DNA sequence: TTTTTTTTTTTTTCTAATGCGAGCACTGCTAGCAGTGCTCGCATTAGATTT
C-alpha cells in the first residue's frame, strides 16, 4: 500500500491546484492525520492555503533538484520519518517508503519529464512483476529475526534450531507424469488411466521423503516437528488416517495404516533420550516481554566553514548568464513591432540555431582561403551536414564573397592568407587570480571604452578561476597580428540591417564587447609569451567581428566590424587579472 | 493481420477502431450497426477533429511499414532517414540538435558503407541496430576539472594527482571489469610484451589511484546486500591491500601480541561497518565517525509521537431535509461514506491500462454490464438476437463461434432469472416520496412502483448490502402509503422479500436508519454489510426469532466472519479495501467485536423480516 | 482513385483531414461522386452547417468536374439523388446509414435525428394552455403600470403564458430579464394551489450566476407572500448539470427514460444553445413542462454545429397569426398588430420580439449603429461618419504607426484603473473600475489577438511607466487575469475576471462575487487563468462595459462576420470605439453567417 | 557475439499461446468449438495447464495421436463412436429381460427412458450418467444381455476428449514459435 | 479560425465429496407391514506448492 500512498502524494504535489487530488494525499496514513485534522483543515481557508503553498514549493524542489530531494524535504517537514518509527510496526512501512524513493531515482533519471514519472509509477503499481530489484528489502537487521524459509531455499544451509510445524501435510498429485522404469524417460500421459497416475504418485511420495530428509538434517542442536492425525478424505469418523500418505507418517508407521491411537503409540515406541514427544497444547500468555532499551544523549555535528568558496572555470558565456530582478539579459530584444503591409538563393534564409552555426563555422575550419570554392566540395559538405542540394549552388557563391572581401584599413583579402600565417580555432585558458567583481571591472571598461556606455554595467557573481574561449581565426599580415570572430544569427533580416550603427548596436546587445576585450587579453598574453621582444602597440592590429550573413558583394562595410583595444585598457586589465 | 498469418478477424484493429470512431461521428450508436460496425458514440462533436488527426498518423504508420520492408542497396537507404524524420517530426528549438545528430550519424553509417563499395541489398534490421549503437556511443566529460568535487569512472591513462581519492563499489567481481578476449584472437594465445588487456588495465589503475592520492585515500565496498542480508565481498585488490596493511603495521595498544592477532586487530580497526539505515542512532553517538545529517536525528533519538487513532469524534448537525439518494448512497458502504460524504476524502485509484488482446473470455464488471443489458432486454421480452448483433459489432464478445457459445450460456442463465422476474411483474408508475422521520423531511423518487409493491432485479449474487438497499427503499415505501410487498431476485436464484409493514413500525425502523446516518457523519461507524452479515447469519435463528448464545456457534460465527472478511486465494475478501485500510492495518479481535456490536444493531431487522 | 485527388484539398486546406478520412472509410470504393460528396458533407458540417443541399455541390463542381465524377456508368447516374442514394453509405432514413438524404439535403444521420426532434418539438409537441383571459389580464395590469401604448413586454408575458413552449427575442439591455421576472411572477400568482416547480438553466455557469442574481433581485421587488417566496426558485444551474452530463461519457442521467422533474424551465442566453445540446435537452422534458428561451436573434451563433434560435426567430419577421393578434389584443388590453398571411400558425404564435430597449435610444449612436448593422454598409459608414454621436468613434488602423496610437488611447482607456492602482486603493473600487473599459479582438493570436495584444500592451507598459513587471515572478501587481474553466471549490466560473494585487498580506487575486463580497485567492490556488487585457468577442457575451473598443484585423478571415461585429457593438453600455479598415469592416457587415438546416423547410412542411 | 538476455519469458510465452489459440481455434466450426470450450475457456487457462511443460526439456508423450490427425478428424471419430451406441440403444429398447433384484432399484428402468430420450443429436460431448447402469460389469455384479450392452463399457473405457490432441499440437507449436521469436 | 460543459458506483470459483433425507423393493416375521438395506439426489462444505 505504501507504493499507492506514494502515488497519491507525487500525484498531489504535481498539481496542488486541485482541491481533491491534494486532500486525498493528506488523508494517507503516511501523513498521519486525524479525522479532526482533515476536518478543521477543510474549514479555515488560511491553513488550507498554507498546505497548498508548501506543496507548491515541493513542486519547485521537484523540478530543480529532482525527485529524492523533494521526498526528503517532505519527510523532514512533515516529520513522518520520525512519527512512523514512533508508531508500532511503522518501521517496516518506513523501509518501504525509502525503498520506493530509491527506485524513483533509478527510473527518475532515464525519464526526462517530471510528469511521465507519475505516468511510470502507476504502470508499475499495476504489474508488480517478479523482478529482482523491486523485490522487498529485509525490514530491519538491527534485531535478530526469525528466518522463516522454504525447504528448497534451505539446501546447503545450516540452522541451529529448526521448526517443521506443518511437515505432516501432503499433496496427492492428480496430474499424471512419471518416468519409465526401463528407459528412464520422462513420460506424460495426457489420458488419466489410473496406472500412470499410480506410477507418478509413488514418485510424489518418494520425493516427499527426500524433503523430509533434507529438512531433518538442517538442524544442529534441536529440531522440532509437528505430527497430527491429518485426514484428507472428507468422511469424519472412520479409523482412516491418511498419514501413511504423508512422508513422515510412513516412517513412523513403517508404511502401515493405523488409527489416531496407533499413531500416538508408534510415536511413543521410538521415543528414548533423543526423540521426545509432547502433546500439542494451544496456549497464550503474553506476546513477549521486550523490557525495552536505554540509549543516551546524541547530537549531530555541524560544519562551520563554508562548504567551499567559488572557484569556477567559465567562458564569457558564463558571464552574461541571466539577470534576476528588474533587468533580465537576453540576446533578443523584447519589444516587437507588427508589419501590416501585405530568388530563394539568399544568405538570410540559412537555417538557424547552434546546429546551423556550427556547420557554418566548421566550413571555414578546414576551408582553404587561397583556392576558390569547389561546388562539389560544397555539396559534399552539405551532404555530410545533411543539408540538401537546395544549398550547394546558393553557398559556393556566397563563400567567395566572404573570402574576397577586403578588411579593415589594410584592405586584406581572406584569400591572401597563406597557411603559414593562419591559426585556426585557438583554445585558450586564461587564469583569473583574485575574485573578479563586476563593478570593479565595468568601471574600468566604461572608462576607456566608448562601447560600454551602452546598457547597464555587466553583472556576474564573484568568480575566481579559469576562463575559456575559442578564437575563430588568428593571422598575421604585414608583420601585424589580427583577431577574427565569426557571428551569424539574425533571423529577421537580410539587407542593411547590418550597418556601422546596427553592428555596434547588436554588439552592445549581446555584449560581445567584454568578449572581444577578453580575447584581446588572451591573444595579448600569448604573444607576450611566444614572441621574443613583444610589444602590444607595435605588433597588434585590432579586432575583427565578421558577420557571415552580413557579407554582401554590394557593400564592403556591411557585415565586417573592427575595433582596437585602447592599449590603456589592457594595461590595467591584465594587471587586474594578475591581482 | 494476415501478414503475421493470423486468421483475418476484422475486429480490434486500428482500422476497426477508427472506422468505429468516424462512424461514431456520423451516426448515433443507438441507431444501430451498419456494416456490422457499431458506431462509437463518444466523439460526436467538434472534438472529433482529433480523430482525423489520429487517422492521419496511422496512414503514415501504414505507408512506411510497407516502404521499409524490402531490402535496398545503401544509396537507396541514403534518402530515407530524411523523409522519415521530416515526415513524422516537427523540429523545435530543443530537438533540432537531436535530429541533426540523427541524420549526421545515420548518413555517417551509410557513407562508411558506400565508400567501402558494398553493392548488395541490405535489410533494415542491419542498420537499425547499428544506429542504436552509434547514438549512445558519445560521452560528456566537459565539466571534469571545473572544480566541483569530481565524480567519474576509472579511465586508463588518466591519472591526476589529488589530495583525496575516493573509490566506490569495490565489491568482488564488479571490479576489475571483465571483457574476455574474443576467443579466436591469436594475440591472446601468445602474448608479447606490449599487449594490453582490460583486466591488467584495471589492476594497474587501482595502483595509479593509490600513488596519486596525496592525503586521504578512501575505499568502500558493499559488505552485505541490504535486501536479503546476504554476504558480499571486497574485490581481490582491496583484499590484497588490507592484507598488506595488516601485515606491515600494528596498533599501539598491543606491542607484544602475535603476528596474526595484531593483524586481525588492525584490519578490524581500519574497517568501519556503517549501518543499514540512516536513522540508526549509532551514527549520531558522539565520537569520531558521526553523521552530519540532522534530518534523521529526531528519528534516531526516537523523539516522535505515534500516529493517533484515525477516528476522532466530529460534531455534526442533521439538516431538516435529507435527499433519499443521500441515505441510499450512505448505507451502501457506511465506512466509505464518512470519508467521501463527510470530510470529502476519496481515493481515486489509477485507471486500468489498455488490455493487450482481443477479449478471449469475459469476466468481472465487463461481463456484468453485459448481463445487465441482456437481462433488461429479456424482461422486456425484446429479442436477444438483436442485442447480440449489437455486441458482436461492438467487438465486445469473443470472436465467432465462442461469441455464439458464451452468448448462449449467458442467455440460458439470464433466461432462467428472466422468467422468474416476468412472473410477478405488473407495470407501474414512479412515485415521489416526502416524509417526516424524527423531525427530518425525506424527499425522493422511487421508479416503477407497481401496485403489488417494489420489484427490483439485478444480475448479481445474493449479498446483504443489496438487502440493506431493498430494506431502506422498502421502509420508505411502506412509510408513505404503499401497501404491498417488496422483492429482489438475483443470480443462482437469490431472493429478498420483505412483507408489508404498518406506518408505525415503518417510521420506527426508518428512524433507526436515519439515526444511523447522523451516527455516521460523526464517527466512522463500523458496519460491514458482508462480514458482519456473515456473523449475523450464524447467530440469528429464524424459528425462535432470537440470536443464539452458546459458544459453540460463537466460534462458528467467528470463523465464518473472518472467512468473509479476508477472502480466499480466489475471491477478494471484504477486508481488503482502501477504505478499511485507512482505519486499521491489522484487525484486532477487539475491533472485530466493535464491528459485531454495531452490525448486530443495524443489520438485525434485515434477517428478522426477510422471507 | 479520387483519393489522391482529395489529398490536394488538404494542401489547399479546403478540406479538414477528418473530412478526407471520413469520406475514405464510409464512402468506400464507390463512384467518386460518393466520396467527394461525403467529404464536402463532412466539411460543411465541420464549419457548422447542418445540411448540404445538393444544389450547391452539383452547381459548384469546384472540387472536380462532377460531370466525369458524377456520370460514371450504368446509363444515367448523373442524377445526384440516383447515384448517391444508390450506394449504401446513403439512405432515405430506412436503414442505419451514416448519411441521410431527405429534402434534397444530404446530411449526417445524427444531425437528421436531432434535427427532427427539434422540428417536431417546436411544431406539434407544444400546446395551447387556456386560462381566464380577464383574470390573467388583470394580473398583467398589476404587473405593468403603463397601459397607454403598445408594450412589447406585456405581449411577451401573455404569449409565454398561453403557449407551452415560447421564445422571447431581443437585443442586450432591452429588458429581457425583468420581463422574465414579470412572467414568472404571473406564473406563480397564476396557479395558487398547484405545485409550481421553477427551474433556471443557462448554457454557461457564468451566465447562470448572472441569472441567479438577476432574478433574485428582480423577483424580490414584486410583492409575494411567504408561500410564493417559497416557490421562488433557489438557484440556476448549467444546462449540463441540469441534464447531469457525466464528465467522461455521453450518458445522461435523464434523457428519455428519466424526464427531469419540473413545471417550468427558463434557459437564458439561448443563443449559445447549439443543436446537439438542444435535442439532448428536448428528450428530457415531460409533457406538462412549460419552457422559455432567452436570447438575441442576431447574437453571435453557437460554436458547435447548428443555428437554432436564429432559424426560429427568422420566422418572427412575418409576425403573429391573424387570430392570435386578436387574442392578445384581448389579453394585454391593447391592439396587437397582426402579421399578414399564413405560413406556420404554431411557430409564429410562439415567438415574441422585444423591439424597445430601455438602456439607450435612437439618439445614442450605439443603438442606431447596431440597428444599422442588420442593413447594408452604406448606413454604417454614414452613422460612423455623421454627427459622431459622441458615443462612437472610428480610428483607422493600417500602418503600425497607427497601431501604436491605438495603444496610446488604450492607456487612457485604462487610465482611471491604472491610477487607482497607483493611488494604492482598496480592491472593490478597483474591480468596479476595471469594468468601465475593455478591448475586444476577434482572433486569439497573431498581431491582433488576445495572445498578441497581451504581449504588446505589457511591453507598452514597460515602455511608459504604469505598472512595474518582474520577469521571474510572472505575477506583477495589477495584472488582471481571468479563469479558463469553471470551479466548484472557489465558487468562481469560467469567463470571470479578477485583479492580481498585493494588499500587503501578500500577492493575491481579488474577485467580485455576484454577492458583492470580495474573495482573495492565492496564485497557486487559481485553477486556470489567462491574461485578460484583451477578450475575444466570443467570451465577452453577456458582459457589459461602459467603454468598449473593438479591434478588427486587416485580413479577410471567415471568423470576422456580421454577428461578431454586432455583439461587439451591443457590448458597450454607452461609450464605444472602433478600429478597422472601412473595406474590411464594410465588406464584413455585408456577409451574413448562414448555417444550412432543413428547419426553414421543415416548419413549412 | 552479443546476446541480449531476457528474464521475462512468461510474456513471450503467453503471447505465443494466444497466437496458437487464434490460428487453431478461430477457424473451428461451431460444433467442434463447443467441445473445445468445455475443456478450457481460453488460452489463459490452457497456458496454465501446459505451462510447466512448455519450460525446460520437452517431455515425451505416451502414445501420441498420429501426426496427421486434426480436430475435425478426432471429433468425427468420436461422433460416430457415440452414434453407433445411439442407434443400438434405440433398437434394443423396450424390453425387460433382466433378472430383477432389490438393490438394483426398479426405477432404474426410468433411466432407459432418459437414454432413448438422450439419443437425439451428437452435439453433446457428454454421455449420460445413467449409462453406467448398463455396463455388463456393472449389472452382472447385481444377465450378459447382448453385445452392445457390453459395447457401452468399451465406450466408457476410454474417456472421450479432444484434450490430448490439443495439448500435443499446442505443446509442439508454442515451443517452436517462442524459440523463433526469440531468434 | 471561434469555444462550453460535467465527477462515480457496480462482481467475484469450481469441483468434488459427504451427510442426510426421501423414497422403494424385499424379505422375514407376525397377506401385510415394518424394518433394513439400499440408492439416488439435494444441499453444504472444503481446498487450490516448491527457483
Amino acid at each position: 500500500l505504501e507504493a499507492q500512498e506514494m502515488l497519491w502524494l507525487l500525484q498531489a504535489v504535481m498539481t496542488p491546484e486541485r482541491e481533491n487530488t491534494l486532500r486525498s494525499a493528506l488523508a494517507t496514513s503516511m501523513m498521519g492525520l486525524n479525522a479532526l485534522d482533515i476536518e478543521t483543515l477543510n474549514n479555515d481557508e488560511h491553513a488550507w492555503d498554507v498546505v497548498v503553498e508548501e506543496f507548491d514549493g515541493y513542486r519547485q524542489i521537484w523540478r530543480k533538484r529532482g525527485v529524492m530531494p523533494m521526498l526528503r524535504a517532505l519527510m523532514s517537514a512533515r516529520n513522518i520519518a520520525e512519527n512512523l518509527l514512533a508508531t508500532a510496526g511503522g518501521e517496516r512501512r518506513l523501509t518501504d517508503i525509502l525503498h520506493i524513493s530509491e527506485l524513483l531515482q533509478e527510473a527518475g533519471t532515464q525519464l526526462e519529464s517530471e510528469h511521465a514519472l507519475v505516468r511510470w509509477l502507476s504502470q508499475h503499481i499495476l504489474e508488480p512483476d517478479s523482478n529482482a530489484s523491486s523485490q522487498q528489502m529485509r525490514l530491519e537487521s538491527d534485531k535478530h529475526l526469525v528466518q522463516i524459509v522454504t525447504i528448497h531455499k534451505s539446501k546447503g544451509l545450516e540452522y541451529p534450531l529448526v521448526w517443521l510445524p506443518f511437515i505432516t501435510n501432503f499433496r496427492v498429485q492428480e496430474q499424471a507424469f512419471y518416468h519409465d522404469r526401463h528407459s528412464f524417460e520422462a513420460v506424460l500421459d495426457l489420458n488419466a488411466a489410473p496406472e500412470s497416475v499410480d506410477l507418478a504418485e509413488a514418485e510424489r511420495l518418494a520425493e516427499d521423503l527426500r524433503l523430509l530428509y533434507v529438512a531433518l538434517t538442517r538442524s544442529v542442536w534441536h529440531c522440532s516437528l509437528g505430527v497430527a492425525p491429518l485426514v484428507r478424505r472428507r468422511g469424519d469418523k472412520k479409523g482412516d488416517t491418511d498419514v501413511h500418505q504423508s512422508a513422515l507418517g510412513r516412517l513412523l508407521q513403517k508404511g502401515e495404516p493405523q488409527d489416531a491411537a496407533g499413531l500416538r503409540t508408534c510415536i511413543e515406541a521410538l521415543c528414548d533420550d533423543d526423540i521426545a514427544w509432547q502433546t500439542a497444547q494451544t496456549g497464550d500468555n503474553q506476546p513477549w516481554q521486550v523490557n525495552d532499551v536505554s540509549t543516551a544523549e546524541l547530537n549531530a555535528k555541524t560544519l562551520q566553514r563554508l562548504p567551499g568558496d567559488n572557484w569556477r572555470v567559465t567562458s564569457y558565456s558564463g558571464l552574461q548568464q541571466r539577470x534576476x530582478x528588474x533587468x533580465x539579459x537576453x540576446x533578443x530584444x523584447x519589444x516587437x513591432x507588427x508589419x501590416x503591409x501585405x530568388p530563394t538563393l539568399t544568405p538570410h534564409q540559412f537555417p538557424r540555431g547552434a546546429s546551423p552555426g556550427t556547420f557554418l563555422h566548421s566550413l571555414f575550419e578546414d576551408l582553404d582561403f587561397t583556392q576558390p570554392v569547389d561546388p562539389n566540395w560544397v555539396r559534399e559538405k552539405l551532404e555530410l551536414g545533411g543539408f540538401e542540394s537546395q544549398w550547394e549552388p546558393v553557398l559556393t557563391e556566397w563563400i567567395t564573397a566572404v573570402l574576397q572581401a577586403p578588411l579593415n584599413e589594410t584592405g586584406v583579402s581572406l584569400s591572401q592568407l597563406s597557411a603559414r600565417n593562419k591559426q585556426v580555432e585557438m583554445e585558450f585558458y586564461l587564469p583569473i587570480s583574485e575574485p573578479l567583481i563586476a563593478s570593479q571591472l565595468d568601471t574600468l571598461i566604461r572608462q576607456f571604452d566608448p562601447l560600454s556606455a551602452g546598457c547597464p554595467p555587466l553583472e556576474f557573481m564573484q568568480v575566481r578561476g579559469m576562463l575559456k574561449g575559442f578564437i575563430d581565426l588568428v593571422f598575421r599580415h604585414e608583420g601585424r597580428y589580427y583577431l577574427l570572430a565569426y557571428k551569424s544569427n539574425w533571423l529577421g533580416e537580410d539587407s542593411s540591417a547590418y550597418t556601422q550603427q546596427a553592428m555596434a548596436a547588436a554588439m552592445q546587445a549581446h555584449r560581445y564587447d567584454l568578449q572581444y576585450q577578453l580575447y584581446t587579453l588572451a591573444l595579448h598574453r600569448y604573444l607576450r609569451h611566444r614572441i621574443a621582444d613583444y610589444d602590444y602597440e607595435h605588433h597588434f592590429g585590432g579586432v575583427i567581428y565578421l558577420f557571415l550573413r552580413g557579407v554582401d558583394k554590394e557593400h564592403p562595410q556591411q557585415g565586417i566590424y573592427t575595433t582596437r583595444p585602447n592599449a590603456g585598457l589592457i594595461a590595467l586589465m591584465d594587471e587586474m587579472f594578475a591581482g | 493481420v494476415r501478414e503475421l498469418e493470423l486468421p483475418a478477424t476484422g475486429q480490434h484493429t486500428w482500422r476497426f477502431g477508427l472506422t468505429r470512431m468516424l462512424l461514431g461521428y456520423a451516426m448515433e450508436s443507438a441507431q444501430g450497426e451498419w456494416q456490422s460496425v457499431l458506431p462509437y458514440d463518444e466523439s460526436s462533436g467538434l472534438i472529433a477533429e482529433l480523430v482525423g488527426h489520429l487517422a492521419s498518423l496511422l496512414m503514415q504508420l501504414n505507408i512506411w511499414r510497407r516502404g521499409l520492408a524490402q531490402e535496398r542497396p545503401l544509396e537507396e537507404w541514403l534518402p530515407v532517414c530524411r523523409d522519415m524524420l521530416n515526415a513524422f517530426f516537427l523540429p523545435d528549438a530543443e530537438t533540432e540538435a537531436a535530429m541533426t545528430l540523427i541524420e549526421q550519424q545515420w548518413q555517417a553509417i551509410i557513407a562508411e558503407g558506400l565508400g567501402a563499395q558494398y553493392g548488395d541489398a541490405v535489410p533494415l534490421s542491419l542498420l537499425r541496430d547499428e544506429l542504436a549503437q552509434r547514438l549512445d556511443q558519445e560521452r560528456i566529460s566537459q565539466r571534469f576539472l571545473a572544480g566541483p568535487v569530481n565524480i567519474c569512472t576509472l579511465m586508463p591513462m588518466r591519472s591526476i594527482p589529488f589530495k583525496v581519492v575516493c573509490l566506490l563499489g569495490m565489491n568482488d567481481g564488479v571490479y576489475p571489469r571483465q571483457l574476455a578476449p574474443l576467443g579466436f584472437d591469436l594475440m591472446s594465445q601468445k602474448p608479447k610484451r606490449g599487449d594490453r588487456s582490460r583486466r591488467d588495465d584495471d589492476r594497474y589503475l587501482f595502483l595509479e589511484a593509490l600513488i596519486s592520492a596525496q592525503q586521504k585515500l578512501y575505499i568502500s565496498y558493499i559488505g552485505r546486500s541490504i535486501q536479503d542480508n546476504s554476504e558480499r565481498f571486497p574485490s581481490v585488490l582491496v583484499q590484497e591491500l588490507i592484507d598488506y596493511i595488516g601485515q606491515s603495521h600494528y596498533l599501539p595498544g598491543d606491542e607484544a601480541l602475535n603476528c596474526d592477532e595484531s593483524e586481525a586487530r588492525v584490519k578490524a580497526h581500519l574497517t568501519c561497518l556503517h549501518t543499514r539505515m540512516p536513522f540508526d542512532p549509532q551514527n549520531y553517538q558522539p565520537g569520531e565517525r558521526q553523521s552530519y545529517a540532522r534530518e534523521w536525528l529526531p528519528a534516531a533519538s526516537q523523539a516522535g509521537k505515534a500516529h493517533s487513532e484515525f477516528v476522532q469524534p466530529l460534531p455534526f448537525t442533521l439538516p431538516e431535509t435529507v435527499p433519499l439518494e443521500t441515505l441510499q448512497r450512505f448505507w451502501a458502504h457506511p465506512v466509505r461514506a464518512f470519508f467521501q460524504m463527510r470530510l470529502q476524502v476519496n481515493f481515486r485509484t489509477e485507471d486500468s491500462e489498455i488490455p493487450d488482446t482481443e477479449p478471449f473470455i469475459l469476466e468481472g464488471l465487463s461481463r456484468y454490464q453485459i448481463n445487465q443489458q441482456l437481462l433488461n432486454a429479456l424482461v422486456e421480452q425484446d429479442d436477444a438476437e438483436r442485442l447480440f448483433r449489437r455486441f458482436r459489432a461492438a467487438g465486445d464478445l469473443p470472436y465467432g463461434a465462442f461469441g455464439e457459445i458464451f452468448w448462449e450460456t449467458q442467455c440460458q442463465e439470464m433466461q432462467q432469472l428472466a422468467d422468474r422476474v416476468i412472473a410477478c411483474r405488473q407495470p407501474g408508475q414512479s412515485m415521489e416520496i416526502d416524509l417526516a422521520c424524527n423531525g427530518v423531511q425525506i424527499t425522493g423518487w422511487l421508479p416503477q412502483v407497481q401496485p403489488d409493491g417494489l420489484l427490483r432485479w439485478r444480475p448479481s449474487l445474493l449479498s446483504v448490502a443489496q438487502g440493506m438497499q431493498l430494506w431502506l427503499e422498502h421502509l420508505v415505501y411502506c412509510a408513505s402509503g404503499g401497501n404491498g410487498e417488496s422483492r429482489l431476485f438475483l443470480r443462482k436464484d437469490g431472493e429478498w422479500r420483505f412483507p408489508p409493514l404498518a406506518a408505525e413500525q415503518a417510521l420506527h425502523y426508518l428512524s433507526q436508519l436515519i439515526e444511523g446516518y447522523r451516527e455516521g457523519m460523526s464517527a466512522p461507524l463500523l458496519v460491514l454489510p458482508e462480514s458482519g452479515g456473515a456473523w449475523l447469519k450464524t447467530c440469528y435463528d429464524a424459528q425462535n426469532d432470537a440470536m443464539l448464545d452458546d459458544d459453540s456457534t460463537l466460534q462458528k460465527a467467528r470463523t465464518k466472519f473472518l472467512q468473509a472478511y479476508e477472502g480466499n486465494m480466489m475471491v477478494r475478501g471484504e477486508g481488503d479495501d482502501i477504505w478499511y485500510q485507512r482505519l486499521w492495518r491489522q484487525l484486532t479481535p477487539e475491533t472485530m467485536e466493535a464491528i459485531v456490536e454495531q452490525s448486530q444493531r443495524f443489520l438485525l431487522p434485515l434477517f428478522r423480516f426477510n422471507q | 482513385k479520387l483519393q489522391k485527388q482529395l489529398l490536394e484539398a488538404v494542401e489547399h486546406k479546403q478540406l479538414r483531414p477528418l473530412d478526407v478520412q471520413f469520406a475514405l472509410t464510409v464512402a468506400g470504393d464507390e463512384h467518386p461522386a460518393v466520396t467527394l460528396a461525403a467529404a464536402l458533407l463532412s466539411h460543411d458540417a465541420g464549419e457548422g452547417h447542418v445540411c448540404l443541399p445538393l444544389s450547391r455541390l452539383e452547381n459548384n463542381e469546384a472540387s472536380h468536374p462532377l460531370l466525369a465524377t458524377c456520370v460514371s456508368e450504368i446509363g444515367e447516374l448523373q442524377n445526384w439523388e440516383e447515384c448517391l442514394l444508390a450506394s449504401q453509405a446513403v439512405s432515405r432514413g430506412d436503414e442505419p446509414t451514416p448519411m441521410i438524404l431527405c429534402g434534397d439535403r444530404l446530411y449526417l444521420n445524427r444531425m437528421w435525428c436531432n434535427e427532427r426532434t427539434v422540428a417536431r418539438f417546436f411544431n406539434e409537441v407544444n400546446h395551447a394552455i387556456e386560462v381566464d383571459e380577464a383574470l390573467l389580464a388583470q394580473t398583467l395590469d398589476k404587473l405593468f403600470p403603463v397601459s397607454d401604448e403598445i408594450n412589447w413586454q406585456k405581449v411577451a408575458a401573455a404569449v409565454a403564458l398561453t403557449r407551452r413552449i415560447s421564445v422571447i427575442s431581443g437585443g442586450p439591455g432591452t429588458g429581457k430579464t425583468t420581463t422574465v421576472a414579470k412572467l414568472l411572477a404571473a406564473l406563480i400568482q397564476m396557479a395558487d394551489g398547484e405545485r409550481c416547480r421553477i427551474r433556471l438553466a443557462a448554457p454557461t455557469g457564468k451566465a447562470a450566476a448572472r441569472l441567479t442574481e438577476s432574478l433574485g433581485k428582480a423577483l424580490r421587488q414584486l410583492p409575494l407572500t411567504d408561500e410564493q417566496k417559497k416557490r421562488i426558485p433557489e438557484d440556476a444551474s448549467t444546462l449540463h448539470r441540469l441534464l447531469g452530463a457525466q464528465p467522461g461519457s455521453q450518458r445522461l442521467r435523464h434523457h428519455a427514460g428519466n424526464p427531469l422533474h419540473l413545471d417550468v424551465l427558463v434557459v437564458d442566453e439561448a443563443s449559445m444553445i447549439d443543436l446537439p445540446m438542444m435535442s439532448r435537452l428536448i428528450d428530457a422534458l415531460p409533457d406538462h413542462a412549460r419552457v422559455i428561451f432567452l436570447g438575441d436573434r442576431d447574437q453571435l451563433a453557437s460554436v458547435e454545429a447548428g443555428a437554432v434560435l436564429g432559424d426560429i426567430c427568422a420566422y418572427a419577421n412575418a409576425g403573429f397569426t391573424a387570430e392570435r393578434a386578436r387574442q392578445l389584443s384581448r389579453l394585454t388590453g391593447t391592439h396587437v398588430p397582426a402579421g399578414t398571411g399564413t405560413e406556420a400558425a404554431s411557430l409564429r404564435d410562439s415567438l415574441c420580439l422585444l423591439q424597445k430597449s430601455y438602456r439607450f435610444g435612437s439618439d445614442s449612436g450605439i443603438g442606431q449603429l447596431a440597428a444599422a448593422i442588420n442593413r447594408g454598409d452604406k448606413t454604417a459608414v454614414k452613422t460612423v461618419f455623421q454627427q459622431d454621436f459622441t458615443d462612437i468613434e472610428k480610428r483607422l488602423l493600417q500602418s503600425g504607426e497607427d497601431y501604436i496610437a491605438m495603444l496610446e488611447e488604450a492607456l487612457a482607456g485604462y487610465g482611471r484603473y491604472l491610477d487607482l492602482l497607483q493611488a494604492r486603493a482598496e480592491p472593490d473600487l478597483i474591480i468596479q473600475a476595471f469594468n468601465e473599459y475593455q478591448l475586444l479582438c476577434a482572433l486569439r493570436e497573431g498581431p491582433f489577438g488576445v495572445a498578441g495584444l497581451n504581449e504588446r500592451i505589457e511591453q507598452f507598459m514597460q515602455q511608459k511607466r504604469k505598472i512595474h513587471r518582474h520577469p521571474h515572478s510572472r505575477w506583477y501587481e495589477g495584472r488582471p487575469v481571468m479563469i479558463a474553466r469553471n470551479d466548484s471549490a472557489l465558487g468562481l466560473f469560467n469567463g470571470d475576471i479578477g485583479i492580481a494585487l498585493d494588499r500587503g498580506q501578500g500577492t493575491r487575486v481579488w474577485f467580485a462575487m455576484p454577492d458583492g463580497n470580495i474573495k482573495s485567492v492565492q496564485p497557486s490556488r487559481l485553477p486556470e487563468h489567462e491574461t485578460t487585457w484583451a477578450m475575444t468577442v466570443h467570451k465577452s457575451q453577456g458582459s457589459e462595459f461602459d467603454h468598449a473598443a473593438l479591434i478588427l484585423p486587416s485580413q479577410r478571415t471567415p471568423v470576422v462576420t456580421r454577428e461578431l461585429v454586432y455583439t461587439a457593438v451591443t457590448r458597450a453600455r454607452r461609450r464605444l470605439s472602433l478600429y478597422a479598415d472601412e473595406r474590411i469592416l464594410s465588406a464584413a457587415i455585408a456577409t451574413r453567417t448562414e448555417r444550412r438546416s432543413g428547419l426553414a423547410a421543415l416548419f413549412s412542411s | 557475439f552479443e546476446q541480449q538476455l531476457i528474464e521475462d519469458e512468461s510474456l513471450l510465452r503467453y503471447q505465443a499461446c494466444a497466437d496458437f489459440w487464434r490460428r487453431h481455434c478461430y477457424p473451428l466450426p461451431r460444433e467442434i468449438a463447443q467441445v473445445v470450450f468445455e475443456t478450457w475457456k481460453g488460452p489463459q487457462a490452457l497456458l496454465r495447464d501446459i505451462n510447466r511443460y512448455l519450460q525446460g526439456e520437452a517431455p515425451v508423450i505416451k502414445a501420441p495421436p498420429p501426426d496427421d490427425e486434426t480436430l475435425a478428424s478426432r471429433h468425427a471419430q468420436i461422433v460416430a463412436r457415440i452414434d453407433t451406441v445411439k442407434q443400438q440403444w434405440r433398437d434394443a429398447v423396450g424390453e425387460l429381460d433382466a433378472l430383477i433384484e432389490s438393490s438394483g432399484i426398479d426405477r432404474r428402468k426410468f433411466n432407459r427412458s432418459n437414454q432413448a430420450k438422450w439419443i437425439d443429436k451428437i452435439s453433446a460431448w457428454a454421455e449420460e450418467e445413467t449409462n453406467s447402469y448398463q455396463l455388463p460389469e456393472s449389472l452382472e455384479k447385481f444377465t450378459p444381455r447382448h453385445p452392445l450392452f457390453e459395447a457401452i463399457d468399451q465406450l466408457l473405457a476410454e474417456p472421450l476428449s479432444i484434450r490430448d490432441l490439443v495439448i500435443t499440437r499446442a505443446l509442439a507449436e508454442i515451443r517452436e514459435t517462442v524459440a523463433r521469436e526469440k531468434r
